[PDB]
């Protein structure tokens, strides 16, 4: 079934997650007018290596659910979620921690970092 | 640089005619509307009428 | 509790965004090897299928006066418009001191400037010129600055003037817009949609459908008609508007006609080129014309007034007829057989109304030319040949372009505008929105990751 | 050695397997009709990229040889390969199974999701 | 803290390491003259997807440091680096280890072919 | 100028390093690069 | 010249005649290409 995009979109997160492979997939694909055409595909090209890039960064290179050990906090958004998880839902929630990517990013990265560290000294100890 | 430039006139007698201009420029022309209006000293302000410029056609008080 | 944070990637979150959208056409091809039409709309990917998708709880606003599509549609219409130009013959050659006397003219729409209309013409080997004569129309005719007996063809002495090449006589092509891999359309379900607003019915597309380019002021013909009763789009900040869009749900047919039979000449100018003018005019005389089905004029303005007046809540409506301007502001501009139409539409809106059909054929005047100074652009004039016998023409009309005025008393007065090109295309580039998907984000989570 | 392409090639898949690293590099090597110069690279990245991502898809983005969970079955080729598999080779393989391509691929989509969520809830009872 | 390019740059490698991510993702951003802008965007992919598919192909694709098993010896380059690891420092070692690049990287490509085959026999076994 | 028709005699200033005498009657001057090469004018919206 | 072009040229003259010039301060002048000297003698350290 070919959803295109935003299928789901007025959905719970539940639920929304089941065709995180759809969006991820379509969006792949793609006289002196015709260099536009040439130039739209380039940024394409280059928007999907930056966000794969910095999923590698944070250490979920190969997940399109990743799982971290930054935790939550009440510095940032507030809601228990324990309804609103499941009803809210994607649009109203990035609206409601709009404040924070620049600043949750910060601390996947530092994350990531330390835990190599720690991987590099027990292997050398081995 | 928008700069709008006006030609001076003489006193007609009555049931004379009289023509007046505007030129301007630092804007394109066609792009936008322009307006007239009138004030006699110890007067107020009233407007006359609108012209676009782009073709076109014009709208006048009674 | 314990709740870490989690990465996801491929949410259905989207924003506004100003982007680039690409054409898309009909699986037929032009098949002319035409740079501007073959190579511009015949060689883009054909018949992209509108697979919409019907998004259950989604709500998104919709402002139809203010976009980032309509100046597209603006840009492209103008590339190709100046394109099919570029391999054909200039007039500059011709651009000469004409003596055009009417001695043989048989009647007075021809007399004022038409037959015979001679010039010294150097072809082909530069060394010799002849003696030639051809018609054109008068309204591309003008004295000149000197003698009475000496004419100049009208835009000559301060632009350029060329032909077209038969290829590129370019009729509409309806053209569908698809968006860029990580944009979607979005269309707006919503059969009342005034242009503003939220839709409580949203969907997206692959591709709208096509979209035709075709231009017209004062009447909007060809296009789609409104789902349910008329709707009549317009701005809600002040009532001082430039422009009041009239969208019917029923069409009105209109037959236009050019009634006589020209016959078709040609003038050499060179290895390659050559000036295509009228000869013989064919047989008794008359005028163009065009013909409209009383009751539904009546009706369908009749309709148009007890919507109109929703914005206008107070006195009654008064319609006006054109009040002044060049003529594509003035009167119904249209291109049928490929020449240019200028018809009289003064006697069509002197009708009044107030609070509390094949048949009685209504006709108009029509007068035609051939030197168009095209709503495109300015300083380059495109020339015509004249098309050989009559002219027949059939179309559907859809919708007006109106304005308002002052009246002489308390009630409203609208008339006729046009000129804008925008809002021919605006008014069917009113249901799509483009937007932008940015699939990474996070949110808290009851998982925490191994370390090991 | 350079190999370029397509080396082996009439061998057996044995055998044959010992050259991907080298199809697996040689793939990314690249007046208005220049301009076909660039369309040309443009699309050789995109479709490097299209097949990485459904690598990842799978789950096996960091693979040149993957092994998964979804099971062979007989309504698909029916071959017991026990000399075959080092005896056929490649291209008649492709021709053997041409017709479930398109099914095989729908099966590692649902077989790497199912693993997803047994995954994030075996993490979720930590 | 936006370091843009070669911050340190005159460090030892320590030290030096702790901006890795920096260098990495700086990397990806980025009339008829403009025809240039788009081959010198083309260029920039193009050389990022060789290197990232070089280190899947040794066994590296989600790192940024990356321990393997090819053994270091005397026949390349000869410092002890007791000290000299954290003073010399990156673009000496470069030119003192100029010479075996070469060789190094072919080390490590039949390293991993060897440890992808080991991994396939065992989970045969399985 | 400007119906290829009909000419006039007109008249201008040049500054003398740009004309040169004609190769004939010293009567006669030509423009100093116009036997060799194209001459053009700039567009008053191009003064760089 | 034709439909969108002219040649543009020098008309009358006003209204004296002075010719093009321009100024320099002496002591300025004088005193930066001293120092000039001083240091190009480095690259040819011997005669004036
Ligand atoms: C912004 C604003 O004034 N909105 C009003 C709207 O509420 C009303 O329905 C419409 C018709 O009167 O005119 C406009
Ligand atoms: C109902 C209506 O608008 N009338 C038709 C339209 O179907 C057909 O498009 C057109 C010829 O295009 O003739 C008119």
């Amino acid at each position: 079934v070919f959803l295109g995009f935003l299928g789901a979109a007025g959905s719970t997160m539940g639920a929304a997650s089941m065709t995180l492979t759809v969006q991820a997939r379509n969006l792949l694909s793609g006289t002196v007018w015709g260099i536009k055409q040439l130039q739209a595909r380039v940024l394409a090209v280059e928007r999907y290596l930056r966000d794969q890039q910095l999923l590698g960064i944070w250490g979920c290179s190969g997940k399109l659910i990743c799982c971290t050990n930054v935790p939550w906090n009440s510095s940032w958004s507030n809601r228990n979620l324990s309804e609103i998880w499941d009803n809210m839902t994607w649009l109203q929630w990035d609206k409601e921690i709009s404040n924070y990517t620049q600043i949750i990013y910060g601390l996947l990265e530092e994350s990531q970092n330390q835990q190599e560290k720690n991987e590099q000294d027990l292997l050398a100890l081995d | 640089q928008v700069q709008l430039v006006q030609s001076g006139a003489e006193v007609k007698k009555p049931g004379a005619s009289v023509k007046v201009s505007c030129k301007a420029s630092g804007y394109t022309f066609t792009s936008y509307y322009m307006h007239w209006v009138r004030q006699a000293p110890g007067q107020g302000l009233e407007w006359m009428g609108i012209i676009n410029p782009s073709g076109g056609s014009t709208s006048y008080a009674q | 509790e314990n709740l870490w944070v989690t990465v996801y990637y491929g949410v259905p979150v989207w924003k506004e965004a100003k982007t680039t959208l690409f054409c898309a056409s009909d699986a037929k091809a032009y098949e002319k090897e035409v740079h501007n039409v073959w190579a511009t709309h015949a060689c883009v990917p054909t018949d992209p299928n509108p697979q919409e998708m019907v998004l259950k709880n989604v709500t998104e606003n919709f402002n139809m006066w203010k976009n980032d599509m309509v100046d597209q549609m603006h840009e492209d219409v103008i590339s190709l418009w100046d394109q099919s130009l570029k391999p054909c013959v200039k007039l500059t050659p011709l651009c000469v001191t004409l003596n055009c006397t009417n001695a043989t003219a048989s009647n007075s729409s021809i007399i004022e400037g038409m037959k015979n209309c001679s010039f010294n013409i150097t072809t082909e080997l530069r060394d010799k010129r002849e003696k030639k004569n051809a018609l054109f129309y008068k309204l591309d005719i003008v004295q000149l600055d000197g003698n009475s007996s000496q004419y100049r063809l009208i835009n000559c002495n301060t632009s350029v003037i060329t032909q077209a090449c038969p290829k590129v006589s370019f009729d509409p092509i309806p053209i569908h817009y698809c968006a860029p891999a990580g944009y979607a359309i979005l269309k707006c379900n919503n059969k009342t949609f005034t242009g503003t607003g939220p839709c409580n019915n949203v969907s997206t597309v692959q591709c709208t459908h096509g979209i035709k380019p075709v231009v017209s002021t004062q009447l909007l013909l060809n296009g789609s008609l409104a789902e349910g009763e008329i709707i009549i789009r317009s701005e809600n900040i002040t009532k001082n508007v430039k422009t009041i869009i009239v969208h019917l749900n029923e069409s009105v047919k209109i037959e236009c006609t050019r009634p006589n039979n020209k016959t078709r000449t040609s003038i050499r100018i060179g290895p390659g080129q050559a000036f295509y003018a009228t000869g013989q005019v064919i047989g008794d005389i008359r005028e163009a014309y065009c013909n409209i089905n009383e009751s539904k004029w009546n009706e369908t303005l009749q309709r148009v007034s007890k919507k109109l007046k929703e914005y206008f809540p107070h006195k009654n409506i008064t319609f006006q007829p054109s009040s002044g301007g060049d003529l594509e502001i003035t009167t119904h501009s249209f291109n049928c057989g490929g020449e240019f139409f200028y018809c009289n539409t003064s006697s069509l809106f002197n009708r009044t109304y107030m609070a509390n059909n094949s048949t009685r054929t209504i006709t108009i005047h029509c007068r035609i030319k051939q030197i168009i100074n095209m709503w495109q652009e300015v300083g380059r004039a495109m020339y015509a040949p004249p098309i050989a016998g009559n002219i027949t023409c059939i179309s559907n009309i859809t919708g007006l372009l109106l304005t308002r005025d002052y009246g002489k008393n308390n009630t409203e007065t609208f008339r006729p505008g046009g000129g804008n090109m925008k809002d021919n295309w605006r008014s069917e580039l009113y249901k799509y929105k483009v937007v932008k998907i940015e699939p990474l984000g996070v949110a808290p989570t009851r998982c925490k990751r191994r370390v090991v």
